[PDB]
């Protein structure tokens, strides 16, 4: 791709979501997410393979779906309100409508089925774009639509997307399907806490875009994509297993790390609102996110697995590859548990 | 500048008239006196109806009937 | 209803004159894929969605606001006009150019 | 010729436009007298 | 509500629900796709001419351009899987699998 | 996260579209335009939740304008009574209600 | 019967969406789209929509499934198909009967069963079409709308043209 | 709720001007002139009541000025208009242009012989004021009172005590 | 009463139809150094009623089509569309006067390409649908500069009403402020119809498989689509004089510059080569496209800097 094109590409991939954020008129959402998704359609068939165009062709059915359910959603309250303020909506179908078309748009459970395939169908860069920025859109709108949004239904996609996306990693060697369902788990927790305080959503999704980001940074910056290949990390890069150990162990929530951070001020949420049974039982659901976690990071830092003779070429050469705000990243996703009440800036 | 206008003029007449007529639409309505006049004419075109003001006592520029000399008036565009 | 009236007796007097040619005579005894093709048909749609944004301008020169109505029509005339000339640089326009 | 005949043309569309705003109050008037005829005999055929 | 919007949105649940069983083509998905865009363009239409609301007027234009562009991008998709298979079957999709 | 950029920089880039009794070409009205007038006015600052309890009287009103359910629900009974009465018997049509008054202006 | 035309047009509008979203061919599913614009068209030009229904013709039917057939008839050269019509139709239809034998009816919403020529306004609009006049304020107010618009669009033009190079 | 308060068939009985379009499209520039302040009195109580039933009386002086205006015709100048607003008829958009020499001998006997100037381009379309007896409607709308507003914020902003109280941070 | 007038516009369409094709055999003839048709009818003139006696008559191809539904519809199509361009002309009145028949006869006119598609895959050869497939991408390619064009004469109208374009033409031609967007529409609607230099249906390098009976139904529906856009391109840029009392002055002045437009079509056909395929896609966007883009802009700015803005009714 040239890259002027590829610039004005992303600029309007970040200009789609920022039109989603910025606007107060339900078309512009609508049309802030045709811009993004049009524009990002390119990103993922960067690499033209047929893995690519399948992952687009997946990726553009489930979100054009989800845009047209949107755009019923945006006309039945049209209906019951004579307007198009973006706030809580005005009927209930539409409420179940919206809530439904930005679930699948995050590709949270049972809406879950194209994260795994077409995260995988893509390059890694791509697949970090589509795991961090996208979930930025459809999130604020959750954001500005919850007096409307269902209770039962927010926390049953909550629930479904935390155990579909904790027992889909365990199967998983591909370490783009398993950031995929890690993704899954992380967007049942943001939405779990929404109804209840929408400050801790904006926290959780802000440590997992840290978190998803520095692991997509190693993974480019090792060029590793299976868990097998992340095994030889120790023998060319031997910070880089350290640093695969220290991030993994944040994700799984494992204090002192700053992945901790969100559960904890999660459940801290969901108790004062009475709710004891269900952080309880997402607690523990997580732990199957921690274990295929802690599955990495014994094939990767806590043992050594046999390297290959070509390895010593490798020796012989530095990493030239623009490794982008990784230790900066690294740092924010494992020190950041003593700067907890820095939240309060999300209010 | 010169050499490279008469070269596209003689290569490519077509791309040089289409680059000159978008160049003259572009600039000539902000060097056009006449410009103001279409949203004279344009404002000046009643599609609704003139509804009227109840004369609280002190309104001296508003007429109390069409005929009278005050209010705005169309002679410009009977001139023009 | 004067139209529908018309629609109707134009499509009627079709379907007869069809019905007499495929039927008048019965009384005696007696590829591969071309990416170039697709690509201008998708051109064709691009711009004529670029149209559609054109077509009220007849209605768009009555307005007030005159110097917003001149600079988005010039902006969307112009963004045609980019359209294309992305599409003529990149090679979009060969072969059927 | 075009500039000449479009802005008599627009002299000419404001004169069928005063007609009509000198028109407004009459058709107002029994418009209104319309509407309220056709529901009073709404309202006295739903009373009886 | 009035009579008409129950049909609008029983052929958007039509429309929909060819959408979300599909038989065999590509192409019959973004037929479905784009009967969707046709019922909400029909929909919002109806709605924003009976309450004269004339601002939104340009509304349905805008949701038909977007989405017949969308439709265009859905449309090369499918020649690029065209391009790989011979056909447009969605059987020939699954290589995400493993 | 709703940025509101179009308040922070004074910019309109679409609350003009946003609601029916927002400043429309040639100054034309909604049909419910003083229904949603009188609910965004009692709405408004109050916070929606608010709002939900104490302003709706004029929302019921400015919806049934929207839908005009109430309206066909009442035309839906007279309608029905009018044509139980033609089949019973026991009611005629006037003149004008036959077109047989050449109406008024 | 002519008092309910824009409840017949919607019933044949339901009708072709059964048609091709039983899917017997992208061929017939692409005529069935056709003849489903144009009965929408029907209905939103009974509604007073001339300029939107005009743009169905013209840029729905003679723009884009123009480049739908075009692209099917590129690439493409049952019992499923005809239960599937059949059970749509006997449902549009038996939601045609509850509404006319009750003039109401509650899918998931509640209908009205009258003709919906009852709902239109009394007066007039003077001197201009309505709709006209807020389409052509696009270029006066709609100046965002025309700015993400013709972004969208340029850069749809490059989208396709990037991924269909293969390059 | 309430039940709607219809003014009676016999309030509602005018004197009609039952004349075509064409007739009214031919005499609109004299009955804007010559009938200018009922009609802006019945306009000015339309826009301000907002309701026909509280504009009933005015809007009988507007049918009953227009009459007057007819009759005036009608007495000295029936010949001039009838031959003006049958030109007038024959035209399928009513075009004043295809009228002018009829509009000349209307104009110049109305003139002559009642003294009306016919308004120029533009002063029909001026929004004049209007002298009225009647009040003000103070609630046209028939609004509600308005819900109490939320208390605004108010008083100096001290820091938070001992923090932000969060577990166990002391800041 | 509406129901004759609905056939005296559609009856004679059929009879000027089937004589074009006795003009064209003539004019062709004479402009060839020869003589045209002039031994079956006294001047040739029963060679049209000859020639459709003969093709009624003709044996059935008898293709095994792909679809016999398509291939009923597509002469259907073709000439009910072509009878429907014709409803809304002013000369100097319209059957239909409607107020956006400028865009009902553009909506129109891109439905008549389903015409070609259908045929081209309702017959089985594989090349009549390579065929089909280049006549669409040339007809909707010719859409494009159809639809600007006219959008960029209307500007000077101020509707899309086609019985205000007389209006808009009382005192000149409409060919004098806008003879560039003339020419490109009178090329354009020239290769709209398939016709010479644009004809590549009759060129080596889509309707084989139809009887002689569907054959001539779809050659009428193109002759009918010729007279009228020649109609159309007259009363667009060549509006003639109307006195309202005597309407007759207009429907000969405009079927006179209709039938030298038409005559003219004959002309161009007898004059020049065929374009090869690529070379009228050049035509379109690489020729036509940017200088029609370009008097749009001029189109628009224009009667703002002149203080021109037609009224809107
Ligand atoms: C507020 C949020 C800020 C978020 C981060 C924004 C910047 C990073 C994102 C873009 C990016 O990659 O830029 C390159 C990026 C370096 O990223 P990198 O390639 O990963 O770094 C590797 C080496 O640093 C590259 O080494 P090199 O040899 O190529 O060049 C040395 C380079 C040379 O530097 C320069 O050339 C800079 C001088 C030119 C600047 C522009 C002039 C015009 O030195 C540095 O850049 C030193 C590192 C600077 C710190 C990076 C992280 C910034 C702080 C992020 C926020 C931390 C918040 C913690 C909160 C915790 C509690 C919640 O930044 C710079 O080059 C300049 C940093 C300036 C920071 C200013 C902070 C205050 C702003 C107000
Ligand atoms: C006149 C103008 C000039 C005046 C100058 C005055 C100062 C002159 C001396 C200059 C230096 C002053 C330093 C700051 C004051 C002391 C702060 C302090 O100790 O807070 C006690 C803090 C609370 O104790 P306290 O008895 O209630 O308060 C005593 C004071 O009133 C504390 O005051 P406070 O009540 O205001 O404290 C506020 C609050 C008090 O704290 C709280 O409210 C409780 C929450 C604390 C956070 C708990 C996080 C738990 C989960 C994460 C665990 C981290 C893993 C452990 C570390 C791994 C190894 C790196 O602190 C925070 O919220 C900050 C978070 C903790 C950072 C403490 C400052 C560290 C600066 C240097 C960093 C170097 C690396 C340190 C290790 C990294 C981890 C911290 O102690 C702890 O929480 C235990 C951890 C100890 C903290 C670090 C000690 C600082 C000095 C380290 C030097 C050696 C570094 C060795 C190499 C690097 C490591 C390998
Ligand atoms: C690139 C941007 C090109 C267009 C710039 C604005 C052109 C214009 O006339 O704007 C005035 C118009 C209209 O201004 P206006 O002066 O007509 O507004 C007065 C109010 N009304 C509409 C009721 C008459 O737009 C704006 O001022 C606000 C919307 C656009 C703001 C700029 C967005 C740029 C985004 C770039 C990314
Ligand atoms: C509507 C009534 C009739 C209208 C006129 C029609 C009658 C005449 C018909 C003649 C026979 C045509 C048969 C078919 C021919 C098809 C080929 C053809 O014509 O190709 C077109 C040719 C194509 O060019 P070409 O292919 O021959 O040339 C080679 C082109 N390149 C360099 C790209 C390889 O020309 C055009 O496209 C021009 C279209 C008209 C342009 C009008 C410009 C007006 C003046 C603008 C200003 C110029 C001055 C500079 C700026 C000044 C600013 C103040
Ligand atoms: C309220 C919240 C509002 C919003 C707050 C902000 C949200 C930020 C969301 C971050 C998402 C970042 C996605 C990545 C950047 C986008 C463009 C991109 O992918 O560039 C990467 C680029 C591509 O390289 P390429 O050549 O394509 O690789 C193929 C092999 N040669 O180059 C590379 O691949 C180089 C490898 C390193 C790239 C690392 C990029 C890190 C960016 C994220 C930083 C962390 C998130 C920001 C901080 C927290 C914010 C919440
Ligand atoms: C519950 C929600 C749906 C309710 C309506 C059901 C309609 C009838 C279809 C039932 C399923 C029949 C069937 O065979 O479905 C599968 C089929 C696609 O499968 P295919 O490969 O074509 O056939 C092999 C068999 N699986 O699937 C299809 O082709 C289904 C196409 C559905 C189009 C909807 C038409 C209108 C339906 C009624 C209104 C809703
Ligand atoms: C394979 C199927 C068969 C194919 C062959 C036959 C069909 C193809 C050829 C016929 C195409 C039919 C097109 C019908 C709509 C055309 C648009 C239209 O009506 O525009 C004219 C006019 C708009 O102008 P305006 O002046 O504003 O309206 C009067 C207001 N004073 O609007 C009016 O005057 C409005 C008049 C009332 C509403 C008319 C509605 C007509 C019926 C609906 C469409 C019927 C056909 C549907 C399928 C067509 C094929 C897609
Ligand atoms: C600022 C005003 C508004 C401008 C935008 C609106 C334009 C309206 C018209 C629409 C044009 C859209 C398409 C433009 C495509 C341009 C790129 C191009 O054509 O490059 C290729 C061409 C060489 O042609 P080639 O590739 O060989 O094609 C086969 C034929 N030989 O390369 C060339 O022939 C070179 C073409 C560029 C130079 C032309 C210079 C003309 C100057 C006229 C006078 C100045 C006018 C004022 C504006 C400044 C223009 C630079
Ligand atoms: C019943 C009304 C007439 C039906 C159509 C038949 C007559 C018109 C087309 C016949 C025709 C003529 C005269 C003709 O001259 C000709 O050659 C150029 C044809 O073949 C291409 C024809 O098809």
């Amino acid at each position: 791709m040239n890259p002027i094109i590829l610039i004005i590409i992303l600029m309007t991939v970040m200009l789609g979501t920022i039109i989603v954020m910025i606007s107060t008129h339900w078309l512009l959402i609508w049309i802030g997410f045709e811009m993004n998704m049009l524009a990002i359609i390119p990103i993922m068939m960067k690499k033209h393979n047929p893995r690519a165009t399948e992952a687009s062709t997946k990726y553009f059915l489930t979100q054009s779906t989800a845009s047209m359910l949107l755009m019923m959603a945006i006309i039945i309250n049209l209906m019951f309100s004579g307007q198009w303020t973006v706030m809580k909506l005005f009927n209930p179908m539409a409420s179940m409508l919206m809530t439904m078309a930005l679930a699948m748009k995050l590709g949270m459970a049972p809406f879950h089925f194209w994260v795994p395939e077409v995260t995988q169908g893509i390059p890694l860069s791509s697949g970090l774009i589509l795991l961090t920025w996208q979930k930025l859109a459809p999130m604020s709108v959750l954001y500005q639509i919850l007096p409307s949004i269902n209770l039962d239904l927010i926390l049953t996609l909550s629930i479904l997307s935390i155990t579909i996306g904790g027992w889909g990693g365990l199967n998983q060697t591909q370490l783009r399907k398993i950031m995929a369902y890690s993704s899954i788990a992380h967007m049942g927790w943001m939405t779990a806490v929404l109804l209840y305080n929408p400050t801790m959503t904006l926290l959780n999704l802000i440590i997992y875009i840290i978190m998803t980001s520095t692991m997509f940074t190693l993974f480019m910056a090792n060029s590793t994509t299976t868990t097998l290949s992340l095994s030889h990390t120790w023998n060319k890069a031997p910070i880089m297993t350290i640093l695969v150990l220290i991030t993994l162990l944040s994700m799984g929530g494992l204090p002192p790390l700053s992945g901790f951070m969100p559960k904890w001020m999660i459940i801290q949420e969901m108790t004062k609102n009475d709710s004891i049974i269900l952080p309880t039982l997402m607690a523990i659901t997580a732990l199957l996110n921690l274990y295929f976690y802690m599955r990495l990071t014994y094939s990767t830092a806590l043992t050594m697995f046999p390297s290959t003779n070509n390895m010593k070429m490798k020796w012989q050469f530095p990493t030239t590859k623009r490794m982008t705000l990784l230790p900066t990243m690294t740092v924010l996703s494992t020190m950041l548990l003593p700067l907890t009440p820095i939240l309060s800036i999300l209010e | 500048v010169a050499a490279f206008l008469k070269n596209v003029w003689a290569k490519e007449p077509v791309l040089v008239a289409s680059f000159a007529i978008a160049g003259l639409a572009v600039i000539l309505p902000t060097l056009s006196p006449y410009t103001k006049y279409s949203l004279m004419i344009n404002r000046a075109t009643p599609y609704n109806y003139p509804v009227p003001l109840r004369d609280d006592g002190n309104m001296p520029d508003v007429p109390s009937h069409p005929q009278d000399p005050q209010g705005p008036s169309l002679e410009w565009l009977k001139r023009l | 209803m004067n139209l529908m009236i018309t629609l109707l007796t134009n499509f009627t007097l079709a379907t007869l004159l069809v019905t007499i040619a495929f039927w008048l005579p019965q009384l005696n005894v007696y590829l591969p894929f071309s990416m170039k093709f697709f690509l201008v048909a998708i051109t064709f749609l691009l711009f004529d969605l670029e149209i559609a944004l054109l077509l009220p301008l007849p209605w768009a020169s009555q307005t007030t606001n005159l110097n917003t109505m001149l600079t988005m029509a010039l902006l969307l005339i112009f963004l045609l006009a980019v359209s294309l000339a992305y599409e003529w640089t990149q090679k979009g326009l060969e072969w059927t150019e | 010729s075009m500039m000449r005949w479009n802005r008599e043309r627009r002299r000419l569309q404001i004169e069928d436009f005063e007609a009509r705003i000198a028109l407004m109050p009459l058709l107002q008037a029994e418009k209104d007298r319309r509407v309220l005829q056709m529901l009073r005999e709404n309202l006295e055929e739903e009373a009886t | 509500m009035s009579l008409v919007y129950m049909n609008i949105m029983m052929a958007f649940t039509v429309s929909l629900t060819g959408l979300l069983m599909y038989r065999s083509h590509l192409m019959s998905s973004l037929l479905c796709l784009e009967g969707m865009m046709l019922s909400l363009f029909i929909l919002a239409t109806l709605m924003i001419l009976n309450s004269h609301f004339t601002l939104a007027s340009m509304m349905p234009i805008i949701l038909l351009v977007f989405a017949a562009c969308e439709a265009a991008l859905g449309l090369s998709l499918l020649v690029m899987v065209s391009n790989t298979y011979g056909t447009d079957y969605v059987q020939n999709l699954n290589l995400l699998q493993c | 996260p709703f940025f509101d950029v179009q308040k922070k920089l004074g910019v309109d880039l679409d609350h003009w579209m946003t609601i029916q009794s927002a400043e429309q070409p040639h100054r034309i009205p909604a049909r419910c335009h003083a229904f949603e007038k009188e609910w965004i006015e009692c709405a408004h600052g109050i916070g929606s939740i608010r709002a939900e309890k104490e302003c709706k009287i004029e929302f019921e009103d400015f919806r049934e304008c929207l839908l005009r359910q109430k309206t066909m629900k009442r035309l839906n009974a007279i309608k029905r009574q009018r044509d139980k009465l033609i089949k019973e018997g026991k009611y005629t049509p006037p003149p004008h209600h036959s077109g047989q008054e050449d109406l008024r202006p | 019967m002519m008092t309910y035309i824009v409840f017949i047009l919607s019933i044949i509008f339901v009708m072709g969406f059964v048609g091709f979203s039983s899917k017997p061919s992208p061929i017939y599913g692409g005529l069935g789209l056709i003849v489903s614009g144009g009965v929408g068209c029907g209905i939103v030009l009974n509604f007073g929509g001339s300029f939107l229904g005009l743009m169905v013709f013209l840029i729905y039917l003679g723009g884009m499934m123009v480049v739908f057939g075009y692209t099917t008839a590129m690439a493409t050269e049952n019992k499923v198909v005809l239960g599937t019509f059949i059970t749509g139709l006997l449902m549009e239809f038996l939601m045609v009967y509850y509404v006319l034998k009750d003039k109401e009816v509650e899918i998931v919403f509640k209908f009205n069963g009258m003709g919906d020529w009852v709902i239109y306004d009394t007066g007039d609009s003077g001197f201009f079409s309505e709709e006209a006049m807020g389409i052509a304020a696009l270029y006066s107010y709609g100046t965002w709308l025309v700015i993400v618009t013709g972004w969208s669009l340029l850069i749809g033009v490059v989208v396709i043209m990037e991924i269909t190079r293969g390059n | 709720p309430g039940i709607v308060e219809l003014p009676s068939l016999e309030d509602l009985k005018v004197q009609e001007v039952k004349v075509s379009s064409s007739v009214l499209k031919a005499a609109a520039h004299h009955y804007g002139a010559q009938c200018d302040k009922p009609n802006k009195e019945f306009m000015l109580c339309r826009w301000e009541e907002k309701d026909p039933r509280r504009c009933l009386e005015e809007g009988k002086l507007v049918n009953q000025c227009a009459l007057e205006f007819f009759r005036q015709i009608k007495r000295h100048c029936a010949e001039p208009f009838t031959e003006y607003w049958t030109c007038i008829d024959y035209s399928g958009l009513q075009l004043f242009r295809r009228c002018r020499k009829e509009q000349a001998q209307f104009d110049k006997c109305v003139l002559d012989k009642l003294g009306w100037v016919r308004p120029d381009l533009g002063e029909l379309s001026k929004v004049t004021k209007v002298k009225t007896d009647r009040p003000l409607p103070e609630n046209p709308y028939h609004s509600r009172a308005r819900p109490e507003p939320n208390p605004e914020v108010e008083g100096d902003l001290k820091p938070a005590r001992h923090g932000s109280r969060l577990f166990f941070w002391t800041m | 009463m509406f129901m004759i007038n609905v056939l005296t516009l559609i009856i004679p369409i059929l009879l000027a139809v089937a004589f074009l094709t006795l003009v064209e055999r003539k004019v062709l003839g004479y402009m060839q150094f020869r003589k045209g048709p002039n031994v079956v009818g006294p001047y040739g003139l029963l060679q049209p009623i000859a020639d459709a006696i003969k093709l009624f008559i003709k044996e059935p191809l008898r293709p095994a089509t792909s679809s016999i539904s398509m291939f009923i519809l597509a002469p259907i199509l073709a000439l009910t569309l072509a009878l429907t361009m014709w409803i809304p002309l002013p000369m100097p009145y319209p059957l239909i006067n409607m107020n956006l028949g400028v865009l009902f006869m553009l909506a129109m006119s891109s439905l008549a390409v389903y015409s070609i598609l259908w045929s081209g895959w309702a017959s089985n050869s594989k090349y009549a649908l390579i065929g089909a497939l280049r006549a669409v991408a040339q007809t909707i390619s010719y859409e494009v500069t159809l639809a600007i064009i006219l959008l960029s004469v209307l500007l000077m109208n101020g509707s899309f009403t086609l019985s205000t374009l007389i209006i808009t033409q009382e005192q000149v031609w409409l060919i004098f402020p806008a003879w560039p967007l003339a020419m490109m529409w009178f090329i354009s609607t020239l290769a709209e119809t398939n016709r010479a230099p644009f004809d590549l249906t009759e060129g080596e390098s889509f309707n084989v498989e139809y009887a002689a009976g569907p054959f001539a139904l779809f050659f009428m529906a193109e002759y009918a689509n010729i007279i009228m856009m020649n109609i159309f391109t007259t009363t667009l840029f060549l509006g003639a004089f109307h006195n309202p009392y005597m309407p007759e002055l207009y429907t000969i002045n405009f079927t006179i510059k209709s039938l030298l437009l038409s005559i003219t079509f004959l002309w161009i056909r007898a004059s020049y080569p065929r374009f090869r395929y690529d070379q009228l896609m050049h035509l379109l966007w690489k020729n036509f496209l940017p200088l029609t883009l370009a008097l749009c802009m001029w189109h628009v700015s224009l009667p703002i800097l002149l203080s021109s803005i037609p009224p809107q009714t």
